[PDB]
């Protein structure tokens, strides 16, 4: 099978250039094109360009002329999009993808996040979402996640185990810095008996953090 | 170059039912358009090309059909995990991608269940005070929150977001924190949401009291 693998995550300065990686198996990029697609977070698919590894040969569209420029090693199967002079209309995910017309972009890659901000990496702040003494069979439980940049963190619950009634909302970004929350419904007869811990990953950070839930004092 | 015009730039549809999405481009692109879907979390995938070709392995409920500058893209049978974004795209001359197509499943109506959490005791250490109140698997997206202070509305220090359509479930969530500093919200006892919902015409109250513990 052809397997195309990108880059990680980049933060980057406004006004600084970045350069992402796609390296090919299962074929030769000599044999064919590469090409590169950009898609702003909740907005659609644009292309970029491509090259023709053999000769060297590239074609963008009109919009990334000057911002993009694609290259490619032939003895590395490997193609690469530069981008210049980053604004904030250049935060995106990028991808590779397979050229050749029979059939079309077939093979991807799984996407780079370019975030280009002034901002300070920051990992967050977890906080523990344990009901009023208020709350039949299921309980839901809740996690708050507050103060991070960049995105994204994953949330999960018992390290995955608690899959199925986890809802985990978008994030919302407020004086450069992200907050979100995660929900978690079980039965009741298993929480506070059994342990229920919200874990929060943090790539940027490189930082993984436990919160357990703990039942409120008030009631002693 | 090549604009690639597609329509509607939303749909919405029941289970067993069927769509059909137009692209229509400026110039002549002699059946060169491929169709892709594409949902958060992945990359794009390719479901036709050149025009009505099924690319192997996709199901058969996936069509296309033009000519010239006209082109359309159907599924029927629709399943919840048709859920996605479609995107038309033109490879005649270069690339152009449609603005794409964002697809719902229509299911029955159904209420929120309603959850709301106190300040932690750890974050009221750092002198801030986010109330939390998710609004949990309801159809359709539409809905309406409302916070009381002491049963009186509050608007301002309110933030809201929303789920995409759940795959399997076909359902909506929403959260909706409003954040006081720990002096503000240590002035006041009930705090409240009220959820107010098509599938009601009374709202779904959820409070609770701040007392001393």
């Amino acid at each position: 099978e052809v397997q195309l693998q990108q880059s990680g995550a980049e933060l980057v300065k406004p006004g600084a250039s970045v350069k992402l990686s796609c390296t090919a198996s299962g074929f030769n990029i000599k044999d064919t094109y590469m090409h590169w697609v950009k898609q702003r977070p909740e907005q659609g698919l644009e292309w970029i360009g491509r090259i023709d590894p053999l000769n060297d040969k590239t074609k963008y569209d009109p919009k990334f002329q000057g911002k993009a420029t694609i290259t490619a090693d032939t003895s590395s199967n490997s193609a690469y999009l530069q981008l210049s002079s980053l604004t904030s209309e250049d935060t995106a995910v990028y991808y590779c993808s397979r050229g050749g017309g029979d059939p079309v972009f077939v093979y991807w890659g799984q996407g780079t996040l370019v975030t280009v901000s002034a901002a300070k990496t920051t990992p967050p702040s977890v906080y523990p979402l344990a009901p009023g003494s208020a709350a039949n069979s299921m309980v839901t439980l809740g996690c708050l996640v507050k103060g991070y940049f960049p995105e994204p963190v994953t949330v999960t619950w018992n390290s995955g185990s608690l899959s199925s009634g986890v809802h985990t909302f978008p994030a919302v970004l407020q004086s450069d810095l992200y907050t979100l929350s995660s929900s978690v419904t079980v039965p009741s007869s298993t929480w506070p008996s059994e342990t229920v811990t919200c874990n929060v990953a943090h790539p940027a950070s490189s930082t993984k953090v436990d919160k357990k839930i703990v039942p409120r004092d008030c009631g002693c | 170059d090549i604009q690639m015009t597609q329509s509607p730039s939303s749909l919405s549809a029941s289970l067993g039912g069927k769509v059909t999405i137009t692209c229509k481009a400026s110039q002549d692109i002699n059946k060169y358009i491929a169709w892709y879907q594409h949902k958060p979390g992945k990359g794009p995938r390719l479901l036709i090309h050149y025009t009505s070709t099924l690319h192997p392995g996709i199901p058969s409920r996936f069509s296309g059909s033009g000519s010239g500058r006209d082109y359309s893209f159907s599924i029927s049978n629709l399943e919840p995990e048709d859920i996605a974004t479609y995107y038309c795209l033109q490879y005649d001359n270069l690339r152009t991608f449609g603005g794409g197509t964002k697809l719902e499943i229509k299911r029955a109506d159904a209420a929120p269940t309603v959850s709301i959490f106190p300040p932690s005791s750890e974050q009221l250490t750092s002198g801030g005070a986010s109330v939390v109140c998710f609004l949990n698997n309801f159809y359709p997206k539409d809905i309406n929150v409302k916070w009381k202070i002491d049963g009186s509305e509050r608007q301002n220090g309110v933030l809201n977001s929303w789920t995409d359509q759940d795959s399997k479930d076909s359902t909506y969530s929403m959260s909706s924190t409003l954040t006081l500093t720990k002096d503000e919200y240590e002035r006041h006892n009930s705090y409240t949401c009220e959820a107010t919902h098509k599938t009601s015409t009374s709202p779904i109250v959820k409070s609770f009291n701040r007392n001393e513990c």
